[PDB]
């Protein structure tokens, strides 16, 4: 089937055509590694230019025809949810890795002992971490809430909120705080929801404790707001799905009106249906209507008479975020809606951000709640996309901090550590084992050479000072100068990655390369 | 193949030589109409019936389309130029096209990322508007009259508000929280307390540092010869959240147990700050009692609640810092506050600042009656405010031809020296794209530029010396003798927007080809 | 000694301006003179055109050269301001153009090249205008001396002592004295056919192109009239979009047909209630101008009509008149009307030519309207196109009052004067102003050429007859040599060469600091 | 940071002496020990 224009490789070119190719991919955002990693301009088919080092950013927006970097990208793309901030890493060293592997290949050696090789030293640089590893959770509550909130304003600093990144890093503690327990130490990322416009300043960014539902409330005359009514027993919110309308037919409709007997019976008709829906609301005792739906003008009419604010088309996820929030149901249809269905809310009032005029509706509790949003806002979009992929790093940094007690140091120092593990073990095993242990040693060398790069210092001699103070003087944190530092030792910087993070990156970059590796044939069709 | 749409990602090489090359050309189309003598440019369009001639750098650089994306990315970063200022975007195109030719030049004798060349031209650029703030005149003398003025400016702004209810003592006001600040006039050295309980014509002027929510429970009311260190530690409630946690314990008291020693775990932290010299002690969050009394014995000040904006502004007025964690005693920044008082005001407690190290604020105080009353007022006064400061912005001068410039490629110059060698050739190659601006105006002026430049720089380079290049005579003058002066506001945009510009595309390595349109 | 190297050469974009400017430059500079030779065009139309004008050589060249376009700017500047010498500007802009490359080629930079030439251009317009003869526009007879003169050029020779003075008076009328600049713009000629040469008229207030209504009920003429112009036609109801009439019945016939009459006389009463007794109908192809019934309607209400109005009508009566155009009968009052003693047709030997006298209103303003009459069309535009050569002669008096002598002699003289100052001089400034007063000489060198001349003997004869003379002897294509043309009654305004002077000082200018050539789209 | 200018290349010729002399030990590798391959010229 589409024999013509079909392309493949085996045998001879396939594994140095793979191995190039992903060099050559690992190559457009090498040079990006680390917080100091040289930026990269994206621009979209429209003409929209924009600039991030953001290594997932920017091979998301890759398209190519290589299969071998078609799958690279398409791991990264599902590793982005896993880690998110170690694309970039994990890749490098799968590039790396893969060099290594063309060399053991040129020795005579076959791919498949090379991949078991090379899940060996995994293991055995996961051991290493394991056993180097330091606990913070288990030494000071003080000392962990202080290293969250460093890891936060870490994550921040790199985007151009740095100016005033604190206040994102303490809602993203209390989005954290409230929206996951420890008995799973996970946080839920679907009830953290994202959300921001082009407009204000960085210190404009709020956590909410529900929905948002920025909604005109249909009719003009409708109320925007929905008062606590003076102490009253916050706001009752009616969770519908069904349309507040009477039933309509789907072919024809142009129910006009041509003389006294059709109009009475009409009417009559379509104002039972909608006094039913009322009057049920009414019973229902709910302060607003929310529906799935739309509103009709008669219903809007009655609940402006009644004195029931309206809220229009609220999407499924966004109903089940108002029932966590307000410890309600979701009520099928007007008839089945009841009082002890009814949500409660503290308030529901219109928030301003800065100079927006928009007057956006917000559902507050201002009390702790399972689901929270994440509200951003900033002087340009750039600003704001920054501002929201620093939040994600950042609640995912915490994520794994709580999850796993055991955290390890940036810098490269934990790579160092792994690579004279590694090293130090390969001598003692014999057979194919020492080559795989040694290539795995020298593609962990990777990741703090190409930060020395990045940071304008001599990988060769970095390396060396690192693995002569690693080895000769004491197992330590030291690692290469990523930022402005007074020295090396990151353990009195402060420079903290978690534990599982560095262990899902090793493993997700020897997954990678076992792919890669595994594939020993490739064809290709041509094109319509 | 890689993305698609005529927009892939270019060699490494050819990325780099396009995003330097192309980027620095974008100045040719501008350098020649540098300067009131500068000459014209012809834009042709496709039909030929359009075509015209025109010297303005902002047209010139809009309507030649820039296929490069480099030299588009460049026009964006210094389109700011004309929002901040309205003027001089062909100054702002030519620095930054100078800066990324020296910066190419640099790479070449280096072939290494610009990381550090970065750094040296934020370096150089710093100290260059330093040496420019010092060289600034001031031209608002009658200050009298200014106040004046002011006072009328506030008087009709204060038109139509709430305020309106004593339009004169509002606009006083307003005026003496502008003027007696002698430094920034941002909102954030002006502080507004809304109470309620009176009319707002008795709004009342405090020139010290109020804040609200009173701290302490045990606390004195008055600190004398404070000194203020603010940090952001957890000092109550601890172990926030807890739920789903499995404890090793037979009953809840020693899970409480377990929370005290959690507690206590900070009396080293605690204990830390007695060592720094510091007798008042500020935290973000609530302390609980035990940390209270800690710092009783220790004889240190416990405030609570401090947020961010109340901790930013009393770090500013009494210049003082915030911190996380107390790595060694005796390095830090302490801020001084010779009294500080517990008021009442409105029925809501407030803290008084008063006697703040060199402290430069001012507080209005606002009696109303009801919230939409406080917060009208609050608007207008901020919007009479942010009118009146623009007083504070003009009048504000510096040296033209070239004499300002050349007096920054001086203070250049002297900090490639005071600094290691790795950034003394990026320090002084901002000196050369700032001294390129006089080279660029006595080219465009018909005359010897090579002279003229250096007998400035000579004339500068020796002492007290006010000379520079005169466009008319095609000689070196004394500006101050002429009276040729330029704005400073003018040339501190340009600087920064040029020193932005090219640390923009500096920290680029690849650029991805532009869509055609 | 040693210059820039220059990789990249912005100089090549101004050799190559400079280059196409002097090439236009010696192609116009041919037909300078009544001597000058005549030009061929072909246009992508097929159409030959021949003549030696410059203004049209120009405009059927087609110059797509974007600097080389500055040359026909200036001839349209030239048009406007002095109406004559159109070759004498580009001829100096070439040759300041020429002279601008020699300084090139020595060193100069071309911002100082272009300051010398103004600081050159401003001596030599104080100079010209030393030397210049002042005249009195009070003095009827120089205005007529000069009218002759100009007149002498055309086919109507003998009958100049009629044209001059219409003219002249024309011009006065509107000028007075001490007025400054006076566009002769608003003065229109209307040529009728039919009479002589003799047959002419000013009329002091407006006069309009179209006939009254010559069918029945034409008033042609109505005292105390005010006169307003209406854009819209007196028609039944006439939608712009999709209309039709449907009958059902005769009664429905009757009614439709009521309906229309009543329409027009409502229309006719409208117009009639405003007070407007001179009716001005634009013309139109798709609406009557005005119904049978309705100008029955007019006459019945004492309207004078006058339709068949094009928009250059409408135009000038809008100053003309001082009233203001009516977009619709809604919209016509009284307020967009006119005023006027008395309109009528004038028909003395079938001139048949609406007048309008005794406006008296404060936005209407005396545009002199001259009638030109002849029984042949070539009488009738020899005549139009002699009275706008004598107007543009009598502005240039009027602007800047006085006459220099022709045939290059201020040229010479200046070029003399400039050449002996610039010893002064110092630096770049001597020699940039040597080069200009050696380009001065250009003016008389073309002349001597196109006159059959030898070309070096007579400059050598201008320079030494200058002397003793001053701005008295000079080339006359009439003595086929050097003569004093003052006595031989050949004058220019002196405003033509001061803006000569200007136009090509600002062009040279405007070449030189063009640096760069640039795409935009 | 700042390194040497390194405007010359004279790695193209090092690089093309390197390749030729490995060509040569390559060539001549394959005699090495008792059971080495032999070479006709």
């Amino acid at each position: 089937k589409d024999q013509g224009n079909k392309k493949r490789q085996h045998g001879l070119e396939a594994k140095k055509s793979h191995i190039l190719a992903a060099r050559s991919v690992a190559s457009i955002i090498k040079t990006s590694l680390g917080p100091r990693g040289l930026d990269k301009i994206l621009i979209s088919p429209d003409g929209e230019i924009t600039i991030t080092n953001d290594g997932a950013t920017i091979l998301s927006q890759m398209e190519l025809d290589n299969e071998i970097a078609k799958l690279l990208v398409q791991l990264s793309k599902s590793q982005d949810d896993e880690i998110g901030d170690g694309t970039t890493g994990v890749v490098v060293l799968a590039s790396a890795l893969l060099d290594q592997a063309l060399e053991l290949i040129q020795k005579g050696i076959h791919p498949i002992k090379i991949a078991n090789g090379f899940d060996e030293a995994a293991k055995l640089a996961i051991s290493k971490l394991e056993e180097t590893c330091d606990d913070i959770s288990a030494s000071n509550d003080e000392l962990f809430r202080d290293f969250l909130l460093r890891a936060a304003k870490t994550s921040l600093g790199s985007k151009i909120v740095s100016k005033d990144h604190d206040r994102f890093a303490e809602m993203a503690v209390e989005a954290v705080i409230n929206v996951m327990d420890k008995d799973r130490k996970d946080v839920d990322f679907d009830l953290i929801k994202m959300q921001g416009r082009v407009g204000g300043s960085i210190s404009d960014s709020k956590l909410i404790n529900g929905v948002i539902l920025d909604k005109d409330f249909s009719h003009p005359q409708m109320p925007k707001c929905v008062l606590p009514k003076e102490g009253s027993d916050g706001v009752k919110l009616a969770i519908l799905t069904c349309p507040f309308e009477p039933p309509k037919p789907k072919t024809k409709h142009k129910l006009d009106i041509s003389s006294v007997e059709e109009y009475q019976k009409l009417q009559t008709y379509e104002q039972d249906k909608f006094k039913e829906m009322i009057d049920d609301v009414k019973k229902a005792g709910a302060d607003v209507v929310i529906c799935q739906w739309g509103f009709d003008d008669e219903a809007n009419h009655l609940l402006l008479q009644n004195d029931l604010p309206a809220v229009r088309w609220v999407g499924g996820q966004e109903l089940e975020h108002i029932a966590i929030s307000t410890n309600g149901r979701i009520v099928p249809r007007f008839q089945d809606l009841s009082k002890d269905k009814l949500g409660t809310c503290s308030r529901i009032y219109e928030q301003e951000f800065g100079t927006t005029k928009d007057r956006m509706l917000i559902i507050e509790q201002s009390k702790e709640t399972k689901t929270v949003t994440c509200f951003v806002r900033g002087s340009n979009k750039m600003i704001v996309d920054e501002a929201e992929r620093a939040l994600h790093d950042s609640l995912c940094v915490v994520r794994n901090l709580v999850k796993d007690s055991r955290v390890v140091y940036g810098g490269g120092a934990a790579e160092v550590t792994m690579s004279l593990a590694v090293s130090e073990e390969a001598d003692k095993q014999r057979g194919i084992d020492q080559y795989a242990f040694r290539g795995f040693a020298q593609a962990l060398d990777t990741i703090p050479m190409t930060l020395a790069e990045n940071s304008g210092l001599d990988p060769i001699g970095t390396l060396s000072t690192l693995k002569s103070k690693q080895l000769k003087e004491k197992i330590s944190n030291i690692g290469v100068d990523c930022l402005g530092y007074g020295s090396n030792d990151m353990k009195e910087l402060f420079v903290v990655d978690p534990f599982i993070g560095k262990k899902q990156q090793i493993l997700l970059a020897t997954q990678l390369c076992r792919m890669i590796l595994k594939i020993d044939n490739v064809i290709i069709s041509g094109k319509d | 193949q890689i993305f698609g749409d005529q927009v892939t990602e270019e060699r490494a090489e050819n990325a780099r030589l396009s995003a330097f090359v192309g980027a620095i050309a974008v100045g040719d189309l501008v350098k020649s109409t540098l300067g009131p003598k500068g000459m014209d440019k012809l834009l042709q369009s496709a039909s030929s019936n359009t075509c015209m001639v025109t010297n303005d750098g902002a047209t010139i650089l809009k309507s030649i389309p820039l296929d490069n994306p480099a030299a588009k990315v460049l026009v964006n970063i210094s389109k700011v130029q004309d929002d901040e200022v309205g003027d001089g975007t062909t100054s702002v195109t030519v620095l930054s096209a100078e800066l990324l030719r020296e910066a190419e030049k640099l790479i070449d004798q280096s072939k290494i990322h610009p990381q550090t060349i970065i750094e040296g031209y934020r370096l150089a650029s710093a100290a260059a508007l330093d040496a420019l703030t010092k060289a600034a005149v001031d031209n608002s003398h009658d200050k009298t009259m200014f106040r004046e003025d002011l006072i009328h400016i506030a008087k009709t702004t204060l038109s139509s508000k709430i305020l309106s209810q004593d339009k004169d003592h509002f606009a006083e006001l307003a005026t003496n929280a502008i003027l007696r600040l002698k430094g920034s006039t941002n909102l954030e050295h002006i502080q507004i307390i809304k109470i309620l309980g009176g009319k707002l014509s008795d709004s009342f002027l405090d020139e010290g540092f109020i804040l609200a929510k009173k701290f302490g429970n045990n606390q004195p009311k008055r600190i004398e010869n404070a000194k203020i260190l603010i940090a952001n530690t957890t000092l109550d409630t601890d172990k926030v959240k807890i739920f789903g946690t499995k404890f090793k314990v037979d009953s809840t008291a020693k899970l409480a147990q377990l929370e005290k020693a959690e507690r206590e775990k900070m009396k080293n932290k605690i204990a830390k700050i007695s060592k720094f010299g510091i007798n008042t002690f500020i935290n973000r969050q609530l302390i609980y009692d035990y940390p209270e009394q800690l710092f009783t014995d220790l004889g240190i000040n416990s405030i609570e609640h401090a947020d961010f904006e109340g901790v930013e502004r009393l770090a500013l007025v009494t210049g003082g810092e915030v911190v996380s964690t107390f790595d060694e005693p005796s390095k830090c920044k302490l801020g001084e506050c010779d009294v500080i008082e517990e008021i009442m005001l409105g029925e809501q407690p407030f803290l008084k600042f008063s006697g703040c190290k060199a402290g430069e604020a001012c507080t209005i105080v606002l009696r109303g009656a009801t919230d939409q009353t406080l917060d009208e007022a609050e608007r207008s006064l901020h919007d009479a405010l942010s009118v009146l400061s623009q007083t504070t912005k003009e009048t504000r001068t510096v040296l033209g031809g070239g004499c300002a410039e050349m007096v920054m490629s001086k203070a250049v110059d002297t900090e490639a020296q005071n600094i290691d060698g790795k950034k003394s050739l990026a320090v002084e190659a901002f000196a050369r794209a700032l001294r390129q601006l006089p080279t660029i105006l006595a080219d465009n002026a018909g005359f010897d530029s090579s002279e003229l430049v250096s007998k400035l720089r000579s004339s500068i380079y020796n002492g007290i010396s006010t000379s520079g290049l005169d466009l008319n005579n095609g000689t070196i003058a004394d500006m101050r003798q002429l009276g040729i002066v330029e704005s400073y506001k003018l040339k501190r945009a340009v600087v920064s927007s040029a020193s932005e510009a090219a640390e923009v595309l500096l920290r680029v390595d690849n650029i991805i080809r532009a869509r055609p349109r | 000694n040693a210059t820039f190297k220059n990789k990249e050469k912005p100089q090549e974009v101004r050799k190559a301006n400079i280059i196409a400017a002097r090439s236009v430059a010696d192609a116009i500079r041919t037909s300078l003179g009544p001597k000058g030779m005549d030009k061929m065009i072909k246009t992508s139309r097929g159409e030959i055109i021949i003549s030696n004008d410059g203004h049209t050589i120009l405009k059927q060249m087609a110059i797509l050269h974007p600097v080389a376009r500055m040359l026909v700017e200036v001839s349209a500047a030239q048009d406007s301001e002095a109406g004559d010498g159109t070759t004498s500007v580009v001829i100096l802009t070439g040759a300041l153009l020429g002279a601008a490359e020699r300084l090139l080629n020595k060193g100069i930079h071309p911002t100082i090249i272009a300051d010398s030439f103004q600081s050159a251009a401003k001596r030599s317009v104080d100079i010209l205008l030393e030397m210049c003869h002042k005249v009195s526009l009070s003095d009827r007879e120089q205005l007529v001396r000069a009218a002759s003169t100009s007149l002498s050029s055309k086919i109507v020779s003998q009958y100049s002592s009629f044209l001059a003075p219409l003219a002249v008076d024309s011009v006065l009328k509107i000028s007075d004295e001490n007025s400054k600049n006076v566009d002769l713009n608003d003065i229109r000629l209307v040529k009728k056919v039919g009479g002589t040469i003799d047959d002419t008229e000013m009329i002091d207030g407006v006069v309009l192109t179209q006939t009254a209504i010559k069918s029945a009920g034409g008033p042609t003429r109505k005292e105390k009239a005010k006169i307003g112009l209406i854009q819209f036609q007196i028609s039944p109801p006439k939608p712009d979009t999709e209309n039709n009439i449907i009958v059902n019945d005769y009664r429905q016939m009757d009614k439709i047909l009521k309906e229309e009459r009543a329409y027009l006389l409502n229309i006719c009463k409208k117009i009639k209630k405003a007070k407007c007794n001179v009716l001005l109908i634009q013309k139109s192809i798709l609406r009557d101008a005005v119904n049978d019934l309705a100008l029955h309607f007019l006459s019945k209400l004492n309207i004078m009509v006058v339709k068949d109005i094009e928009r250059e009508e409408i135009e000038f009566l809008s100053k003309g008149l001082g009233c203001k155009p009516i977009a619709d009968i809604e919209l016509f009052t009284e307020d967009r009307l006119g005023s006027a003693d008395l309109v009528e047709e004038i028909d003395s030997d079938g001139s048949k030519i609406v007048r309008v006298t005794g406006i008296r209103n404060n936005n209407a303003r005396p545009t002199v309207s001259v009638v030109i009459r002849g029984a042949n069309n070539m009488i009738i535009d020899e005549t139009e196109r002699s009275l706008h050569d004598a107007l543009c002669v009598i502005r240039c008096l009027v602007k800047e009052r006085g006459l220099i002598a022709g045939g290059g002699a201020p040229e010479i003289e200046i070029s003399r004067r400039l050449s002996k100052e610039a010893r002064s001089m110092e630096g770049v400034q001597a020699f940039i102003w040597q080069e200009f007063a050696s380009a001065l000489e250009v003016i008389p060198t073309t002349l001597a050429e196109n006159a059959g001349l030898n070309s070096i003997k007579v400059v050598t004869e201008l320079r030494s007859k200058h002397e003793n003379g001053e701005l008295n002897d000079g080339i006359s294509v009439r003595r086929s040599g050097t003569t004093n043309t003052y006595e031989e009654h050949i004058l220019q305004p002196v405003l033509v060469s001061t803006s000569a002077i200007t136009l090509a000082s600002e062009c040279v200018k405007s070449i030189l600091r063009i640096d760069d050539i640039a795409f935009s789209r």
